[PDB]
RNA sequence: AGUUGAGAAGCUUGCUGGAGGUAUCAGAAGUGCGAAUGCUGACAUGAGUAACGACAAUGGGUGUGAAAAACACCCACGCCGAAAGACCAAGGGUUCCUGCGCAACGUUAAUCGACGCAGGGUUAGUCGGUUCCUAAGGCGAGGCUGAAAAGCGUAGUCGAU
RNA sequence: AACCCACUCCCGUUGAAAAGGUAGGGGAUGACUUGUGGAUCGGAGUGAAAGGCUAAUCAAGCUCGGAGAUAGCUGGUUCUC
RNA sequence: GGAGUCGGCAAACAGACUUUGAUCCGGAGAUCUCUGAAUGGGGGAACCCACCUAGGAUAACCUAGGUAUCUUGUACUGAAUCCAUAGGUGCAAGAGGCGAACCAGGGGAACUGAAACAUCUAAGUACCCUGAGGAAAAGAAAUCAACCGAGAUUCCCUUAGUAGUGGCGAGCGAACGGGGAUUAGCCCUUAAGCUUCAUUGAUUUUAGCGGAACGCUCUGGAAAGUGCGGCCAUAGUGGGUGAUAGCCCCGUACGCGAAAGGAUCUUUGAAGUGAAAUCGAGUAGGACGGAGCACGAGAAACUUUGUCUGAACAUGGGGGGACCAUCCUCCAAGGCUAAAUACUACUGACUGACCGAUAGUGAACCAGUACCGUGAGGGAAAGGCGAAAAGAACCCCGGAG
């Protein structure tokens, strides 16, 4: 998810954007603490998109 | 750039495979290549049943300086040195001797 | 036999703490110098 | 401190010397009184921490005028 | 609370055996929490996620382990736990 | 090891070692140790000698194990019992429990351990804090005092035993 | 009796202990003993007064500076002819 | 830029990233928990408890802003007390803390030397405290000279260990006059200069790019070494590559470079400041007690001031080492001013008749650490396999040691 389709959102898709991300996030931390986690990689990618559409959002001001 | 590339047709010039033709494989820090068929070892793997398990002797080639390899000239069929021809708008490789681009 | 160090938590934070070194100037040289030098603790 | 209000005057150091010449510290304080001063504008009475010397300043150049120095440097009188 | 902080407070499930024999004689959930997490926050974030009636949760904080290594002492991160009762019959899944 | 000078010393070689050395004549010195109850490290003598930390006390059987006086269980015997039994506070900080271990630690051996590795374990409206109140005392807006730093103190707000 | 103390003997003196132990001893409702918190300190404090005590240190604590104080005094001072 | 990458001790197992340009390097942004000047109130630093405004939820809150103290200016309000003052609230602007040294001030020892010791010395040193700056301070003659003249301040070399001073002991110690570094003055009938903006050009710094010329032979595990012949040079005693390389690699001489920040010098426009209003009065001079002048009361001039006094107005006042006369030379009680000078905690490059693991920093290594002490504080030991882990598969004794 690159910050250039980020951009061509708006205030209320970048809401629902980030607010799927964190879901994201806690299925993958539900998944690790059990044990069937296959892919580890997907722990640091989901961070860097939460951090990339909070970055925009910031820019919208 | 860099002189060697990786999957480059280099000789070796200098050590105990002096003179043997390969194929850039891998290129490791601190200035060290591993070329294809040359400079081949034997490690000795202590199969361990805990852990899983191993292998015995298993067979590879280890790592030599990258100025111990020349660029192979496919025309002369000698070793050559490489600069780096002014860029019309493309940086690009050519052979000291004849000037032709390296491919 | 009682020996000369009996512990005591709440009185060694009230004279030797980190407050009551910031409390006097001469408290603060003390700091500027265990700063100086390097110290891990710098305080107790 | 024991500083004069008007002319700034304050403590100062030197020596004592006797007759075998021996010499200590001391001190020379400025002679300082309280005060009250009638000030005819105000019709009121100013108290101030000055010297004797301060006073003689005060005859000769009025207390409207050195007030009006105290309050250029801002001094809380 | 805001819908940022019902996806920080779980950590995930605590595995062990104290924690398996509660999940089946007492419907008795364990669970690793953040360390700033309160009683009441556990209990709307484990309503809204799982989709359940909780009764009752009652917490308590771990001290990280200590271990003496060649290079000096190092010490383990402290966490928090939380155990989380249920109603009478229904299930904590995934 | 041999050999050469009056001496400090020089030279030539066998073995070891595996990458540096410096003829000659000049220049410059952190330039030469046996002592300083010298300084640092290593190792002797004493000597396989003293000691092994309360004179409550131990004896068999069985098991495990490479190995048992010391570990576990059983049958007996001894000791404390206003403690050598339980519980709060202070102080300590994982020493607690369970698997796997025995090099070092344990004044002996150790299969055992407050020892090593790895897991687990502490659940409060009522218990103890926090929150409310103040004592001795501390700090202290303004203030008064003082070469400066600062001292004392009012309103106030901290401080449990 | 507990508790506080420390009169005598012996042991111990490289100690179990840088001041103890066993056996005897004194006070034990008071000028008592004790927990927690607080105040006073270096020519200064405190002292029912021994120049005692102020972190195993006291006829002037410890620490860092002046500072490599000064030492008509001890000790040592390294290859050859 | 141009193909590998997911930092190190410190390896393995995994999961991935990508020439549609990754990792990496530089400029500008965003986020930036708690403590700490710590600043909403407390507190045993990294903790506890709040209030107000706006917005959002319905339960037991969320989000974003505010709330220390002092100084300066401003608005309102207002005690004894009529007036108006002290005081009380609200706004703005500033400060506060840290830092090795250098600078200007306030306070200020002793050991020691004098072969004892008081005056004296050490020394206005050590130390403590307060302010400022990139430098600071001082600076434009009420100055020296000597009847001839010089021309603000600062720093260096001499005069000279001289004249002086000194229980005339131990010791302290100038100036005049010369040679240099630097070059500069301008105002109170309102100036040079300096700040902050806005503009005119140039130069640098924060990253990079290109960068010449070697083959054969012997020994050897391995040539850069032997022998033989070449080539490059504004690049020839650099580093390291399996032993000693100008021509193998990275470099070097020499040439190019910057979307965007920083800084310096440069034009010309503004605002401010300089700034004290009008040439200087409790001032010059004097008496007593001290300090400073190399000068310790000495024939002791000159500066300064704790106490007490106290002028003249250019036909007037200061100085020329007691004091008087005559001459000479300056115009104090109001300001601003660069350069030459001091220092380096910090950053880069280069160099060394410096050290090479008991040396050099206490510290080559996970060091102000371990350890010691209640604390302030004190303070260690400890580097090297090999070119390359190729770091010893498998068998046997032994407790699966
Ligand atoms: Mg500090
Ligand atoms: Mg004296
Ligand atoms: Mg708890
Ligand atoms: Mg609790
Ligand atoms: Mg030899
Ligand atoms: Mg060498
Ligand atoms: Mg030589
Ligand atoms: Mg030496
Ligand atoms: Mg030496
Ligand atoms: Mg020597
Ligand atoms: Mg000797
Ligand atoms: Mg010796
Ligand atoms: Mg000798
Ligand atoms: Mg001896
Ligand atoms: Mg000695
Ligand atoms: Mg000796
Ligand atoms: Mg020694
Ligand atoms: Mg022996
Ligand atoms: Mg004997
Ligand atoms: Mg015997
Ligand atoms: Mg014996
Ligand atoms: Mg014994
Ligand atoms: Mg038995
Ligand atoms: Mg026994
Ligand atoms: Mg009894
Ligand atoms: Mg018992
Ligand atoms: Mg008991
Ligand atoms: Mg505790
Ligand atoms: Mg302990
Ligand atoms: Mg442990
Ligand atoms: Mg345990
Ligand atoms: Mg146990
Ligand atoms: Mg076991
Ligand atoms: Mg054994
Ligand atoms: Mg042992
Ligand atoms: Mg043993
Ligand atoms: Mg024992
Ligand atoms: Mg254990
Ligand atoms: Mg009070
Ligand atoms: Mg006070
Ligand atoms: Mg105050
Ligand atoms: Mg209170
Ligand atoms: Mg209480
Ligand atoms: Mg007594
Ligand atoms: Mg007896
Ligand atoms: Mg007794
Ligand atoms: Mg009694
Ligand atoms: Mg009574
Ligand atoms: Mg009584
Ligand atoms: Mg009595
Ligand atoms: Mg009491
Ligand atoms: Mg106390
Ligand atoms: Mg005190
Ligand atoms: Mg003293
Ligand atoms: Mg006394
Ligand atoms: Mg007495
Ligand atoms: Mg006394
Ligand atoms: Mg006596
Ligand atoms: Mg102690
Ligand atoms: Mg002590
Ligand atoms: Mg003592
Ligand atoms: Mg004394
Ligand atoms: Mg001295
Ligand atoms: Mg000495
Ligand atoms: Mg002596
Ligand atoms: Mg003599
Ligand atoms: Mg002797
Ligand atoms: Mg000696
Ligand atoms: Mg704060
Ligand atoms: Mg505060
Ligand atoms: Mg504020
Ligand atoms: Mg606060
Ligand atoms: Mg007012
Ligand atoms: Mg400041
Ligand atoms: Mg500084
Ligand atoms: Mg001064
Ligand atoms: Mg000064
Ligand atoms: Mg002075
Ligand atoms: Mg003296
Ligand atoms: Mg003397
Ligand atoms: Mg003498
Ligand atoms: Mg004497
Ligand atoms: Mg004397
Ligand atoms: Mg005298
Ligand atoms: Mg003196
Ligand atoms: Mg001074
Ligand atoms: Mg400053
Ligand atoms: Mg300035
Ligand atoms: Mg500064
Ligand atoms: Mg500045
Ligand atoms: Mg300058
Ligand atoms: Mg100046
Ligand atoms: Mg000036
Ligand atoms: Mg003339
Ligand atoms: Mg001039
Ligand atoms: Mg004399
Ligand atoms: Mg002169
Ligand atoms: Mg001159
Ligand atoms: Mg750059
Ligand atoms: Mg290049
Ligand atoms: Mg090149
Ligand atoms: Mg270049
Ligand atoms: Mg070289
Ligand atoms: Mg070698
Ligand atoms: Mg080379
Ligand atoms: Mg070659
Ligand atoms: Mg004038
Ligand atoms: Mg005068
Ligand atoms: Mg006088
Ligand atoms: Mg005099
Ligand atoms: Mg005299
Ligand atoms: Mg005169
Ligand atoms: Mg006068
Ligand atoms: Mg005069
Ligand atoms: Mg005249
Ligand atoms: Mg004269
Ligand atoms: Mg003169
Ligand atoms: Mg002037
Ligand atoms: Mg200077
Ligand atoms: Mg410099
Ligand atoms: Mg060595
Ligand atoms: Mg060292
Ligand atoms: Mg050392
Ligand atoms: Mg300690
Ligand atoms: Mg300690």
């Amino acid at each position: 998810m690159k910050a250039n389709e980020l951009r061509e959102k708006s205030v209320e898709q970048l809401n629902e954007q980030l607010l799927g991300l964190l879901r994201d996030q806690f299925n993958l931390r539900m998944q690790k603490a059990t044990g069937q986690l296959g892919q580890s990689h997907l722990l640091s990618q989901v961070k860097r998109d939460i951090a990339r559409v909070k970055t925009v959002l910031n820019q919208q001001a | 750039m860099q002189k060697i590339r990786r999957d480059d047709e280099v000789i070796v010039i200098a050590g105990k495979d002096k003179g043997k033709r390969g194929k850039v494989l891998k290129v490791l820090a601190d200035d060290r290549l591993v070329v294809g068929g040359v400079n081949l070892i034997k490690r000795h793997t202590k199969p361990n049943p805990m852990l899983g398990q191993q292998g015995g002797i298993v067979e590879k080639e280890a790592p030599l300086h990258v100025s111990n390899v020349a660029i192979f000239n496919t025309e002369t069929s000698k070793a050559d040195r490489v600069g780096f021809k002014v860029e019309d708008g493309k940086k690009i490789r050519v052979f000291k001797s004849t000037q032709k681009p390296v491919q | 036999m009682k020996r000369t160090f009996q512990p005591s938590t709440l009185k060694r934070a009230r004279v030797h703490g980190f407050r009551a070194r910031m409390a006097t100037k001469n408290g603060r040289q003390v700091l500027s110098r265990r700063r100086a030098k390097g110290r891990k603790r710098l305080t107790v | 401190s024991r500083v004069c209000q008007v002319t700034g005057k304050g403590p100062v150091t030197g020596n004592n010397i006797s007759h075998a010449h021996n010499k200590t510290r001391r001190r020379f304080l400025p002679n300082l009184q309280h005060h009250r001063f009638w000030v005819e504008s105000e019709k009121r009475f100013v108290r101030l921490r000055v010297s004797a010397k301060g006073m003689r300043i005060i005859d000769k150049r009025g207390i409207e005028a050195v007030l009006a120095d105290l309050r250029a440097r801002g001094e809380k009188f | 609370m805001n819908q940022e902080r019902v996806f920080k407070v779980l950590l995930g499930p605590h595995i062990s055996e104290k924690a398996t024999g509660l999940a089946d004689g007492k419907s008795q959930f364990v669970f690793k929490v953040a360390t700033d997490a309160t009683k009441l926050e556990i209990k709307k974030a484990v309503e809204s996620l799982f989709s359940v009636k909780v009764q009752r949760v009652t917490t308590l904080n771990v001290k990280g382990k200590t271990k003496r290594t060649a290079r000096g002492l190092g010490k383990r991160n402290d966490w928090k736990k939380a155990y989380i009762a249920l109603q009478p019959g229904q299930d904590l899944d995934f």
